[PDB]
This record gives C-alpha cells, structure tokens and sequence, in this order.
C-alpha cells in the first residue's frame, strides 16, 4: 500500500511496531452464589430421596403379596377343616339318629306281643 | 363277606336240606368230611357258607328251627344229615298248629330265644358277617309265623346287616290248609318291613312248571322242591364262587331295589326237571335266554307281561362262548325293549360262571324285580279278603291273643304294596 | 422333587398295579425290588425310594375297603415290590355307594391311610404332589377318594393333586347307581384337585376291539392300555429330558381356569403284536377313534394343546407334521389363547409288557388337549343321573347311610354349573 | 471403572456361562489359572470383569442365582466351571414354577437376601463400582421374576450406580410355556422403571437367524446361545479393552438414551454361525441381522453405537459408515446431530479375522413390545391362565397396570417419528 | 510478572502436556527439571537445581493425569500440582459443574493459591479446556467464577477446544458447549478457540496423516499456543503481559474470541526443501485453509489484527509483505477502527518436537485476528443445540444431576444475544 509505521518499543529478544494502514474512518461477578450450587444439591437430594421412598412403596406391598397369599391360604385349610367336621358329625348324628328311628318301630311292635299275650290271660 | 343261614318250619327245612345238599355237591363235600373233587376254585368262597371245624370237616353255617321233632329227624336220618352241627337244631315238642299266631306269639316266642342264642353264636363267631338269609313257608304257622318273628328279632340285634328270605308263597292247588291266605298275608306284611330282599317262590308257579311243562302227573313235595333247590343254587352262585368280583348281597340289594318297600323278586331257571326225563343238554344260549325269560318259566305265578321290569340280574353257568351271551342278552332288551323301564339305565346286568350245577352242561338263572309280582299279592289278598269277609276262620287267631283289626292292618298294608307296584308303570 | 401315588379302590388298584408294572419294565427293576443298572449306590427317583441297600419300593399307597384286590398284589410276584405297610385293606366293602364310602365305612380307615401316606412324605426332601387313581362310579372309588382329597387338601397345602378317574361305561360296568356316585364325588372332589385325567372306559374298550382284535376285552386287557397312557404322562418327569419337568409347570399349561381340569388324552400307535411315520402318529392323535374319552372335539374348541412324543424323533419332523395337521384339518383354537402345541420329546423308546397285546414301537405320541368337547361326557352322565333322581330311584340307599336328600340337589347343581362354564368358553 | 455381574435363572445362566467362557478366551484364562497368550493388552481392563484372588488366578465378578440346583451344576460340571468362586452360587431347592409371581414374590423373595448379601460383598470390595449388569429370560419365572426383583432391590441399595440387562424376550416359536406373555409383560413394566439400558435380545429373532440364514434345521438352545454369547462379547468390547478412551457404561447410557424411559437397544452382529468392511457394514445394519425381531425400516434410529473388530484399514470404516447414513440418510433422526459413533478394536474374537457389532436405540423396537402385548391382551382377554398368579398373592389389576404401562412405551416410541 | 497455567479435563490436560513439552524444548529444560529471569514468567526456580512449571492439572478420572506421572516429565511437575478425582464427569456439564465438581473445587482452588503464593506480581491465568465434554465444560465454568472471586484484576485467558463431529466423544457435546460458554463468558477476558476439525484438516492436507491421532493434533496446537505465549516467556514487545492481550485484540468486552492462523506447517521429510519467504508465510496467514477455526473471514469484517512473527526477520520485509497482502486482497476492515496490524517479532527460531511431524523452520508467523467471521462457528454450534433441545433430547440427564430446564433456555438466550452482538458490528 505505502504505509506509515509507528514503532512501539524495541527489545532484547524482539521488537514491536504498528502499521496503521488507512485512517480508521468514522467519528462484579460477585460471591453469594454457591447458594446456587447447593440448591442443585438440594434438588438432587429431593428428586432422589423420592425415587427411594418410592421403593419403600414398592417394598411394603411386596410383604403384602407374600402376606395376603399365605393369609388367604389359612382361609382355605381353616375352612375346609370345619366344612368336614360339621358335615361329618352332621352326618354321623344323622344315621345314628336314624338307626334308633328304626330300632323304634321295633321296640314297639315288640312291647306289643307283650301287650297281647297278657291278652291271652282271658279265654273262658 | 360271610353269611349265616336260618332254616325254619317244615317247608323251610325240606327246602334247605335240599339246597344244602345241592351246594355241598358243587363245592364237593362228603356227608361229613371235606373236599373231594378234581376242581380247585370251590373253596375260594367256601368261607361264605361253611364255618369250618376240627379235623378237616366243613360244617355249614346253618340253624334249623322247628316247632316239633318231626321234620328234623327227617334230614338227620336222610340225605346229608351227618353234616349239620349236632346242636344247631332247635326242637319244638309242642305244635306248630299251622297257625301264624301260634308261630309268631305263643308257641313260637316260647322258643325264639334258644334260636337267637344260637344265631348269636354263629354270628358272633363270624369274621365279617354279611347278614342272614332264611327259608320258610308263607302259609302254615311255624315257618311263616316264627320266621317273621325271628327276622324281627334279628333286626334290632343286627339292623346293621342285611335280611334275605326265600319265602314260598302258598296256593289253592297243592296246599293242606283252608287258612293259607291268613298265614300268608300276615307274614307278607311282616316281610315288607323287615327284610331287604325276598325271593318270591310261588308254590302255584312251581306246580305249573310240573304239569304245564314236564309231563309230571302227580307232583310230590319232592319233584317240586327239586326246582327250588336248583333255583336257589343258581341264585346264590355269585356269593359263593368267582373273583369277579364278589357280590356283597348288600351290593345285590343296593342294585336291585330302587324303593325300600319293593324287594320282591321273581326268580327263574334255565333248563328243568328229573331222572329219565333229562336227556337234553341240547340247551344252547339263544334257547337258554328265551327260556330263562319266558313267563312259563318264572318261579312266581305271574306273567311278566302285565308289568315291566324294574331291574334284572341274570347269571349263566358253564364253559360257553360268553361273547354270544352279551349279544343274546342285548337281544332280549330289544325284541322286548318296551318291557324294561326307561328310567333306570343299563338296568339289567348279566354275569357268567364256568362251573356247571348238578348234571347239565349248560344252565342259567334269572333274578327279576318285576311289577308283575303285583299279581301274586292281589291273588292272595283276593282269597284273603274273601275269607276276612264275614270274618271266617279268624276265631283261631282272635282267641290266641290276636286283634280283630291287626288283620285289617296287614290287609291294608299289603294292599298298598299292590298300589305301589301299580304306581310304577309310569313315564 | 418327589411324587406319591395313591390307588384307591378296585379299579384304581388294578390300574396302578398295571402301570407300576410298566414303570418297573421301563427302569429295569425286577419284582425282587432290585435293579442291576445305573446307580442309587437320581432320575428314576421321582417315583421310587432307594430304601435299604439293595431294593427300590414305589412311592405308593394302595387302599381298598375289601381285601380281595389288594390281597392279590401280595400273592403274585411284585409281592416283593411294595412294603407290607403301604397296602391298606378294610374288612368290609363300600357296597357300590358313595355315601357308604365317604361317611359310613370310610370314616374308619381314613385316619390310618392318611397317616401311612404321611410316612412316605416323611422321607421326601421336597415332595411335589399326589397322583390319585380311582373309579368314577363304584363305592370306595367315588366315596373314599372324595374324603381323602378333602383331607389331603388340609394336610398338604401347596401340593398339587392329579387325579386319574375311570369314567364308567354301560357295558363293562359294576353298578346301576354308578351315575349317582360319579356326580356325587366329582362335586366334592372338584375343588380339591388341580388337574384331572379322565379315562372313558368305553373308548378304552373300543380301542382294544378295533385296534387290538380282542373280541371281548378283559379288565387286565384294558388296564395294559391305560398303563401305557399313564406312563406316557408321568414319563417326562421319571427320567428328566427336554420338556414338562415339574408338576406346577406341566399342568400350568393345560388348565386355564381353576375349574376346567379335564384334558383329553390320545395315545399314538396302538397296534397288536403278531413302523409308522412321525407324521402318521402325530395325525392319529387327531382321530376321535383313537381318542381316550368317547366324544367329538372337531365340534368343541381347543383351549390348550400338548404333544408328548416318546422315542426316536428329531423335532424337524414333529414340526413338519404339525404343519400339515393345520393345512388339512379342523384347526379349532379358542378366541383368546395362542395356537399352542407345547411339544415335549422324551427319547426313551416305549417298552411294552412282553407277553402283552401291543407290539414294541419305535416311536409313540400322547397329545393332552383341554378341549370344551369333553363336556359331552359331562352331560352323557348327568342325563343318566337326572332321569333316575327324577324319581329318587335309589336315593333311599344313601339317606340310609345317613346322607342328605339336599346333597344330590347340591351336587347336580354343580354339574349344571360346570356344563355351563364349559360351553361358556366358546367364541367372542 | 469396574463392574459386577448378576446371572440369574436357567436362560440367564446358560447365556452367562457362554459369555464368560467367550471373554475368558479373549483375555486368555485357563479354566482356573490366569494368563496364557502371546498378546499383552488383555489384562489392561481385565480389572473390569475379574476381581482377582490368591496365587495367580483371575476369578470373575459373577453372582449366579437360580431357584433350583439344576442348571448350576450344569456349568460347574462343564465348560468353564472351575472358574467362578465356589460360593458365588446361590441355590434354590424349591421350584421356579416358570411363573413370575413365584420368582418376584413368594419362592424368590424367599431367597433374595442371600443374593444381595453376596452382591454386597463383591460391590463393597470394588475400587470404583461402575454398576451391575444382569442376564436373564423374560418369560419364565426365576429369570425374569426374581431378576426384576433383584434389580429393584439393587436400585435402593445403589441408586447411584447404573443398571444394565441382557433380557431375552420370548416368542411363540422355540418356547416351553403358554404363559410367556404374562411373565414377559410383567417384567417389561419392571425394566422400564429400574434399568438404565436393556439389550433387547429377541429369542424370535435369534431363531430366525438360524433358519432363514443358516441352513440350521433343528436349533438347540445351544447354537442360538452361541449367537448371544458372540453378540454380548462384541457389545462389551468397549468396556474391557482399549485406552481409546474407556466407555464408562454410564457414558454409554448418557449418550445412547435421549429419554429416560426409552433404553431399549437392538443389537446386531457381523459374521455369524458354527468378510470385507463394505460387506461387513451392509450386514451389521441389515434387518435380517438384528438381535431383535423387528425390521429397522418402520421406525428410525435415535442413536447408534457400532464397534468393529480386527486389524483392518479403519480409513475405510469411516467412509463406509458415512455411506450407511446416506444411502439411508432418512432413517436416522434429523434432530440428534452426529448421532452414530463408530469405534474400532484390533483384537479379533473367537476365530474370525474381521468382525463387527452394532448397538441401536431404534423405535423399530416398538414392534417387539406390540407383538408381545398383542398375545398378552389376547390372554388377559377373558382373564386366561391368570389364576396361577391371582392366588399366589397377586392383584387382578396389577396386570392391567403393567399392560397399561407397556402400552404407553409403545405410544412413545411412536410419538418419536416426529419432525424438525 | 508471573503466569499460572490451569489444565482442566482430558483434552485440556493432553494439550497442556504437549505444550509444556514444547516450552521445555524451547528453553532447554530436560524432563528432570534441570537445565544447564527471561522465562521465569512460566517456571519457578524451586530448590537449587530444578525448574517446575507454574501449572496445575485437574481431571475427575485419574487415567489421564496418571499417565503424566508415568512418562518422563514424571519428574517435571510437583507431585502436588496434578489433582485427580476418582469418578468421571460422565460427559455432562451439569455433573461437572454441580454434582462431582463441588467436591474437588475446594482443593484445586487452594493448591492454585499455593502457586500464587510464590509469585511476586502474579499476572493471571491460562486455562486450557474442552468445549464439549463433561469436566472441561462443567468444572472449568465453576473454576472461572471462583477464580474471578479470589483473583480481582488478574486476567483470564482461555484456550477452548471447539468440538468436531469426526474426532469427538459425545452426542450431547453441543449442550455442554453452549452451557459453559454462557457461564464461562463474563469471567474470561480473551478466549482462543481451537476448532478441532480445522486442526484435523491441517494435519491431513499439510502433514499427510491419513487419520490423525489426538497426539498428532496436539503437537500442532502445542505450536500455536507456544506461538501465542511466546511473547511473555522471552519478553519482546507486543503482548509482554496478559493485560496487553485484551488491549490489542478484543475491542468489546463480549467479543473475546480471536482467530489464529499458524504460518508454515510443513512435514519433516520436506525438511530440506528451500525455506519459505517472509512474504509467503505472511500470505499463508490469510488463507482460510491454513486457519484454525473452520469458517470464512473474507465474508465477515476485521475489527483488530495482529501478526506475531517468530524467527529470522528484519521488519523491512514484514512491511513489504503486508504491502502486497493489501494490494492483492480482501482488506476487509470494519468501519470504526484503524487498519491495524500490530506486528511483533520474537527472534527465537521455532523449535519443533524432534521425532514429531513438522520440520524445523527458519521463520514462522501467527496472526491473531478478531473478526466477526468467527461467529460462523457460534451458529454451527447453536443449530446443533437448537435442534436437540427442540425435543428435550438429552435434557433429562442434566435435570438428573439437579439442574434447571430454565438454564438451557437462559444459556441459549445468551448465544442468540452473542450471535446478534457479533453480526451487529458490521458496517
Ligand atoms: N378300567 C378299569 N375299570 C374298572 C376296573 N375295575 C372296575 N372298574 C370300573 O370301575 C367302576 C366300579 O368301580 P370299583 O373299583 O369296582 O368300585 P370300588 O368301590 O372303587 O371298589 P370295590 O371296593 O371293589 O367296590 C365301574 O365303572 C367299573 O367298570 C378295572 O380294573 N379297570
Ligand atoms: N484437540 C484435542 N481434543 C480432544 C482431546 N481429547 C478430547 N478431545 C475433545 O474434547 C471433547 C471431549 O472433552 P474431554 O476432555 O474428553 O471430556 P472431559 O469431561 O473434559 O474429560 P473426561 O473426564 O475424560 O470425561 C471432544 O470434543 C473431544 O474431541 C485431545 O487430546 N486433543
Ligand atoms: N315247595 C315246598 N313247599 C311246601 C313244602 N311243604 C309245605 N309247603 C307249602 O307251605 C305251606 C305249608 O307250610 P308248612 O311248612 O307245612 O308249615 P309249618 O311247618 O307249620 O311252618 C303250604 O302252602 C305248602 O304248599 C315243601 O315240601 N316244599
Ligand atoms: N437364548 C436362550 N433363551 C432361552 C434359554 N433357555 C430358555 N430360554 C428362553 O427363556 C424363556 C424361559 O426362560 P427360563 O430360563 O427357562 O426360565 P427360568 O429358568 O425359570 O428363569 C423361554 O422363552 C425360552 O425361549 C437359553 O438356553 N438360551
Ligand atoms: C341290576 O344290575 C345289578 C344287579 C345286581 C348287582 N349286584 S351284584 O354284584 O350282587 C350281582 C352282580 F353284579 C351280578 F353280575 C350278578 F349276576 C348277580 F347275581 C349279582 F348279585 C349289580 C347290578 F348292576
Ligand atoms: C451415540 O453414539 C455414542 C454412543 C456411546 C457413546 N459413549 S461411549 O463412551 O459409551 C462409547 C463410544 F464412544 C464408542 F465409540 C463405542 F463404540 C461404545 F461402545 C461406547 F459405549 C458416545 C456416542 F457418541
Ligand atoms: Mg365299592
Ligand atoms: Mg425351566
Ligand atoms: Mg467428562
């Protein structure tokens, strides 16, 4: 171009100099905030003690399945036990009473030969 | 699983003595001793009818009851008398009277205990007592009268175990007494209450099988007893033979009797008869079925036409192609399909046993719970009402201690049994 | 793990008697109890216990209220096989009626049986369940079996119960009351079983006649055949191999609903002494003539299918067979469950009783199918029942041993229910 | 930086045992002893899969879990059984039942602890525990059931560290049970909540790679496991090899899964059975060659990791890989930039001069779940075999709940065929 | 006066590792620390034999800092000054900045302070770090805020590695970049972007390396950095201090980012070809192919230009060169500021790592220009960002380590702002 070169400082291991070429042509980060850094630590410690009290949730019901299983089993055994004893001493009390019901007509048509043989005590 | 036998009254005993001697021959037993015969099966079930005693020996489980010496010394001095235990005989001394009251109340219950004392011994010394069966006449007194007493005294002691009777229903032709109606009716009432099955052997029928089909002019109490003895053997077979499997006789009951009252079976036999008249053995299975099912061939005087079959048990005899039995039996329930009740399915069961009776290469026998039986009772209750009419011979009972209306009571009861057999020709 | 057999009542006993026979042939155990093969100095161990240091004893118990039948076992070789203990007998019959069997004569012996059984459980480190063999009709088969199952249910919690019942047939029959007995037990019996293998005696009798040539087939004639079907079913878990290898697992495949137990079995080549393709035997399984309960399954629908092969088989053919079973037949699968066919192969070739009626086969199939079709036998029975009870026909024999008129009402009530349930599974 | 391994249930263990014997061969380890092999790299990252013990010896960080002796004595009496620590085996005695309830609740939580007790012993003696990976069947109970239980019990103890599973998803063809739908669906719900990545190994797929492309007539659980074992090796390479640099497995997660729920990867392998780079790429990317039964045509790729193998001109890899994302440019989502990363490692697997393997987070997976949820709804229909669960203590509507959940995962894989 | 280097996170570390290497060669210091003020700006004469860099190295995984304390140079730093942190940052800012950062920050910040403590006029900090990648983006940010607090005036110069699709680690890279560069922004003074793609490009055209290593790239960057720090290790007019660096280059507090263009990059093996003229190298500086950030500056305008020569150069050629760079080119200077070119010569000839890839040169140039053109990379980045966040694509991983959805909004917001500022400087 043909420059004008203003020479800003000569040195030992060097040397600077501008060359303005063509006229220019116009006319607190602050502290406090690791208050931020622990509200992240806080939003973590929540969001995560949550997907944890959510797993104590998942737990308690575990117990309740294992527990409402066996719980509804002592339903079956301890009902089929007395669906027998009270349908099998309902039954034993049935025929036992019916055996007498038979031995009855037979105690009677019996005390009947007694009643008309003490009838043979009259024949003249 | 093991059964006692009571055998009471002239007829009861004359039948029993023959029955016993017939079966004793099937199993093969000496007058006294034990087995002699090339067969082996025999003694599998000899248990059931023979409580066996010291030495070899095979004494039958039999009580003989009667109300006079008479027909006991008959058996002992005759066919197989050396067999029955010397003190299984209960004597009588007095009369039978041929009078039901006598048998059932006075002269009978006089004895009664000494019979029970002996039944209690045989039974109490059973392993598992099946029950009792009894033979006896139905008309005439010691047989029917004391008999029905005995069974009434047997229930009560043993409600438990089951009641079986061979009861010979009496008839105008071949009878000794004007009173048979009374005697029969009075026991018929008793039986309907106290037994579980009764084989209705009609004395009427028996005689008919001898004149109408047998060219036998003047029939004894003998060649007549020969029929029942044969019939009895064939009826009992399953209790005392196979391993196919067993017949509880309780099982027999539960299967034959639909309704608690109606235990009245007409028996029937395959081939029949006697001495120089048996020459046949041309008996075939087809010819054997048609014959065991023919009215002309029942042991009760009633044609199983009027009246259908409730249930039927039929049991053949002798090594024969049972493949053919099945389909012949099926043919009977087709050429006669109408006369087996529609409301009890597969209600006829047939079995075969391959050891023939006395003589006879082939045989068979039939047990039928039939409402044709209705006719039998009607026909006794018809000559009965006919007498109780203007209270006929009744005074013989009246003053033996019996009640006027105890007859009407037995008349009523039986006339109902007719009513129910009739109720069951239904839909 | 372990596996106790119970055989209650004549039919039950003889059946068992004739598969235990088959099991022994299949594992090379002489009646002597002793077997000179493999070890025990497991496999064969599900059904047998290596008691003492020479013998083999079945994990079994036999019961009958008449001695007759169990007695025969302790007469003929095999006499040596069981323990004198394990065969219980009861002095007096059941006399052909449930009421007797369930209450009157049962009651007595039930306490002993239940305990003896327990003695077998006692030497079983992980007992798995019970196989119960019994008749449908017949007194002790219906009656006692019922009592047992209730009790078993109580004494044994989880433990599955598999029943093998003999559904009765007009011809080769004992009793008239058979229907009553059947509908009676099947009602009580019902909510105590898990899965139940019906054997229609008629069909068995039919297979023997067409396929064996036996003019009038024996009881032991039929039993031999049933032995085979049972041995095909138990098979899987007597050796361990490929498919169907614990009791829950096996059946979790067959029943979809807590009712609907009853699968339908169809044994493959039944052909008489004096080979067939993998495709043929496969196909024979879909023939109602080769069926095991008299009914018609190209009629009802299929709700789960199982094919149990035994012998010389690469699954390559088994597949190629199934292919053309679908290309050429009534598919028939119900609305809401895959188009199954759980296929299990057990390589062990089928052995057959040596002087028996069936010839040694190279490969046999089994096919267990839970089809709504089997309800045909459920009605065929009830109509018999209905039309007797329509008149109290024999009721009085039950009320005799102290039963309730209402129980018949109640037990039929359930078959109405079931017959409904069953038909109530078709279409959407 | 160091990871434990759970290996539960018949399938889980049959796979694991093969996986272990495959990698133990890459690094070179005797049945018991230690290194024997002219290579050197091997033991750089042997740390990651092998907690090493007294003498020389190299014991793998493995827990084996099962609900019956059965298939444990299988491994111990077989290939590389002398290797796993004698008491890293947790037995069962009881049944599995082939029933999820049994595995997840009753017969399983019966055991559970003695497993955690052991995991806690391997984990607590880690230097820096990466996390856990688990292998297992998804239908059939001990594998899926107790498995899903285990992972649920592993989160909670270690939320912290990440959750990895090889989960084999069962199918109509090559299956033992009518109930597979139920068992799968129940665990699929579980997995979507509790893991961070799941490799979807479709048993259906597997079989297909054996008949359609193999001429292999009647396929064992064997020559099928061989595929998974191969797939697993190549999938894990990045954890246990280079110095280029590392794969955190956390890093894997953060980079593969854009959305918390959608961790479902279809794996793919290069050469197969019992190769050029161009021919190797076309092949590892072919639908015919996925480890999941689904054609990645219906459905685009979210993110893809692909990892080659064997001393080969990787200059050519770069530009072949770039060609796949051009002759198919449309089927890689526009809204995740440079969303497929490829790496090479120059030490070949068993046999094979060249290889490669592919991990893809693809919405084609959508099809897999649908197809299980379709034979599932078909059963739950008139509530089919359910009574086996009903009365093991389980709830009527806990099925509807798992059905609902999964049917949503289908809904979201679908939501993501979107726009820009 | 003094001058502390920080190298945070893998990229940062290896870069440093390879310029500290170069500095040592340049000052004849052996790895043992011993050589047999001037350069005291970067080294402290600790003990009476050794040399220790005024440096600190930090990474959250040990792997990378570990390798430094294995390979000769192991002897160079103080065991203390290399901090490592057990667990990764796992490729995300949120983890680095808040979750895993937080912990180690307190140590690092202090150890750094231990270096400040032995510096009689410490001048400021040179921070080396990646743009994407977890600890480079994340921790660097936390550091800078803190550094800004603990050190008032002190300038901060950052050398960031702007990521390139090819040689890359992570998919979320854009997020991490835009994230840091937002926080990171008003804490730095002047920032030297190094577009990894360009570097990789120079290596391929200019070095012949088919697929260039990390350490391949680093050697090159070593060079550019050594060219920039040069001035203040030899002291020789033009940027003798960090103050001057912002004075001379950055005219708007925001607009930090100058664009570097290193002169002759020519491969050994070429090493004997006749050397290049003062005019050629000068001209090479205006070639976008020889640029250091993939963009196009004959497009944007120039707002400050700097030519840093190193070697055998009388200024009277440097002038004569500039003459014809204008006569024959896109001048391009922006409206309201000279037509600069502040020229510095540092006579020290450029040394190069001996078994390296570039040949020993007689004279090299550097050219730092703050051109609005560099905003091309600012967009190229945001469009990647914009088009993931458009779907929350990976956001959930950050909210995971407890960050705010709104921070992304807020950080992008600033890049919109910047991209505006930048273009809003033309005409
Ligand atoms: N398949 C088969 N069925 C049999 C056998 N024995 C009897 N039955 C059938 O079983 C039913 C009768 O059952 P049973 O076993 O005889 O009666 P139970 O009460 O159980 O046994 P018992 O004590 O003898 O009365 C009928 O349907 C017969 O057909 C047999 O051996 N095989
Ligand atoms: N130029 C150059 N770039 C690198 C180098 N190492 C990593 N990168 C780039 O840096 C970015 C990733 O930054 P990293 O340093 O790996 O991540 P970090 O969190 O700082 O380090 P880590 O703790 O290992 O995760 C990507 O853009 C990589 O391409 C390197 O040595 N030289
Ligand atoms: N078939 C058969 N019936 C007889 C026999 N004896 C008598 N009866 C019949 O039975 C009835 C008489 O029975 P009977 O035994 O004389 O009476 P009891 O001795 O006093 O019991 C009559 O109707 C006879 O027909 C006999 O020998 N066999
Ligand atoms: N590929 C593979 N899949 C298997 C294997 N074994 C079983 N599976 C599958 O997994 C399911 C059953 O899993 P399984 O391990 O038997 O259940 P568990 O042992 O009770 O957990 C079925 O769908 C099978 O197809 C195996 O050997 N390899
Ligand atoms: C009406 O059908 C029957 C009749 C009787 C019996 N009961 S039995 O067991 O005692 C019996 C038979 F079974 C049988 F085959 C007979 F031939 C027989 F005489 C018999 F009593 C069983 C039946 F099915
Ligand atoms: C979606 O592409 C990626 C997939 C995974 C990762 N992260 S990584 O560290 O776990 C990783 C690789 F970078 C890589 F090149 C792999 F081949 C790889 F298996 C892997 F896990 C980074 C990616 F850009
Ligand atoms: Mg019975
Ligand atoms: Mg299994
Ligand atoms: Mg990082």
């Amino acid at each position: 171009a043909d420059m004008e070169v203003i020479e800003l400082n000569k040195c030992t291991s060097g040397q600077s100099f501008e060359v303005i070429l063509k006229p220019p042509s116009f006319d607190p980060s602050l502290e406090e905030i690791q208050k931020k850094l622990e509200a992240a630590e806080e939003r973590r410690k929540y969001q995560e003690a949550e997907l944890l009290k959510h797993l104590a949730e998942k737990r308690e019901h575990e117990r309740e399945v294992i527990q409402k299983a066996i719980e509804e089993n002592n339903n079956f055994i301890k009902m089929a036990k007395e669906k027998l004893a009270q349908k099998m001493e309902s039954n034993k009390e049935n025929r036992e009473a019916h055996l007498a019901a038979m031995l009855e007509r037979l105690q009677e048509k019996d005390k009947h030969a007694e009643e008309v043989r003490k009838n043979k005590e009259l024949k003249e | 699983r093991e059964i006692v036998h009571i055998q009471a009254g002239q007829c009861g005993n004359q039948i029993g003595a023959k029955f016993w001697e017939v079966i004793s021959d099937e199993h093969g037993i000496d007058p006294t001793g034990s087995y002699h015969g090339d067969s082996d099966l025999q003694l599998e079930r000899i248990n059931v009818y023979y409580n066996e005693a010291t030495g070899n020996k095979y004494v039958p489980r039999a009580i003989l009851v009667d109300l006079e010496p008479g027909t006991m010394d008959s058996v002992r001095s005759g066919p197989f008398g050396q067999i029955f235990r010397p003190d299984n005989f209960v004597f009588g001394q007095s009369g039978a009277g041929n009078n039901w009251a006598k048998g059932h109340y006075t002269e009978g219950a006089e004895l009664v205990d000494s019979v029970l004392d002996v039944v209690r011994k045989e039974s109490e010394s059973c392993d598992c007592l099946q029950g009792f069966q009894l033979t006896h006449s139905l008309g005439g007194g010691t047989g029917s009268g004391m008999g029905t007493l005995l069974i009434s005294k047997i229930r009560e002691e043993y409600p438990d175990r089951i009641m079986n009777t061979f009861s010979v229903m009496p008839s105008p032709k071949v009878s000794d007494t004007v009173v048979e109606p009374y005697n029969a009716t009075l026991s018929v009432h008793q039986l309907v209450e106290n037994t579980d099955e009764t084989y209705s052997i009609d004395n009427e029928a028996l005689y008919d099988i001898c004149f109408r089909t047998l060219k036998l002019t003047t029939p004894t109490y003998g060649d007549l007893n020969h029929l029942v003895s044969a019939t009895m053997s064939g009826v009992t077979t399953c209790l005392r033979f196979p391993g196919q499997l067993n017949a509880d006789l309780r099982k027999l009951a539960v299967n034959m009797v639909p309704f608690p009252r109606l235990h009245f079976f007409m028996p029937g036999f395959a081939p029949l008869t006697s001495r120089g008249s048996q020459q046949y053995r041309a008996l075939t299975v087809p010819e054997l079925t048609q014959q065991m099912f023919d009215s002309k061939n029942m042991m009760a005087a009633c044609d199983p036409r009027h009246g259908r079959y409730l249930t039927v048990a039929a049991v053949f005899r002798g090594r024969m192609s049972m493949k053919e039995v099945d389909e012949q039996m099926l043919n009977v329930q087709n050429k006669n399909s109408s006369y087996f009740v529609e409301w009890i399915p597969n209600n006829v069961k047939t079995a075969v046993c391959d050891i023939p009776p006395r003589g006879l290469k082939m045989s068979a026998t039939f047990i039928g719970n039939s409402t044709a039986i209705q006719e039998l009772f009607k026909r006794i209750s018809e000559q009965f009402t006919a007498m109780f009419r203007r209270k006929a011979f009744l005074h013989w009972y009246t003053g033996e201690g019996m009640d006027e209306m105890e007859f009407t009571e037995a008349e009523s009861n039986m006339n109902d049994l007719v009513s129910e057999y009739q109720q069951y020709q239904d839909a | 793990r372990e596996c106790i057999s119970i055989h209650v009542g004549q039919a039950g006993v003889q059946i068992g008697n004739a598969c235990w026979e088959l099991y022994c042939l299949e594992h090379g155990i002489q009646p002597d109890g002793q077997m000179p093969s493999d070890k025990t100095i497991d496999s064969f161990n599900t059904f047998f216990s290596e008691t003492g240091a020479g013998k083999h004893v079945p994990r079994a118990v036999f019961v009958d209220l008449e001695p007759t039948v169990i007695d025969e076992v302790r007469t003929g070789t095999y006499r040596q096989l069981f323990h004198p203990e394990q065969l219980i007998t009861g002095k007096e019959d059941a006399a052909n009626n449930y009421a007797r069997g369930h209450y009157t004569i049962g009651k007595e012996i039930i306490d002993l049986v239940l305990d003896r059984i327990r003695k077998l459980a006692d030497q079983c480190t992980g007992l798995q369940g019970f196989l119960v063999f019994h008749s449908f009709g017949g007194g002790t088969g219906s009656g006692f079996t019922s009592l047992l199952m209730e009790r078993l249910s109580v004494d044994y919690g989880k433990k599955s119960k598999l029943e093998f019942s003999i559904y009765p047939a007009p011809q080769v029959s004992t009793a008239v009351v058979e229907p009553y007995n059947s509908i009676l037990t099947t009602h009580t019996t019902l909510e105590h079983s898990d899965c139940a293998f019906m054997v229609d005696n008629e069909a068995i009798y039919d297979i023997c006649r067409r396929n064996l040539d036996i003019e009038r087939p024996t009881y032991t004639n039929l039993n031999r055949l049933i032995g085979q079907i049972v041995s095909s079913i138990t098979a899987s878990l007597r050796f361990d191999g490929a498919l169907n290898v614990d009791l829950t697992e096996f059946q979790t495949n067959l029943v979809p609903y807590p009712r609907i137990h009853f699968p339908l079995a169809t044994y493959a080549p039944v052909i008489s002494a004096e080979q067939l393709s993998v495709a043929e035997i496969t196909n024979a399984c879909f023939e109602p003539a080769n069926q095991m309960v008299k009914c018609d399954p190209r009629h009802g629908k299929y709700m789960a299918c199982c094919l149990l092969y035994r012998g010389d088989v690469v699954p390559k053919d088994v597949n190629a067979a199934i292919a053309t079973i679908k290309t050429k037949r009534t598919i028939q699968f119900v609305d809401w469950c895959p188009t199954g066919f759980k296929v299990g192969i057990n390589y062990q070739p089928p052995t057959v009783v040596p002087g028996g009626d069936l010839a040694k086969v190279q490969r046999a199939v089994c096919m267990l199918s839970n089809t709504t079709a089997i309800a045909e036998a459920w009605a065929r029975l009830d109509h018999k029942f209905d039309l007797m009870y329509a008149k109290r026909a024999f009721v009085h024999w039950y009320v005799g041993e102290g039963m309730e008129e209402g129980e018949f009402s109640e037990a039929r009530e359930d078959m109405a229910a079931l017959e409904k349930d069953y038909e109530e599974v078709g279409v959407d």
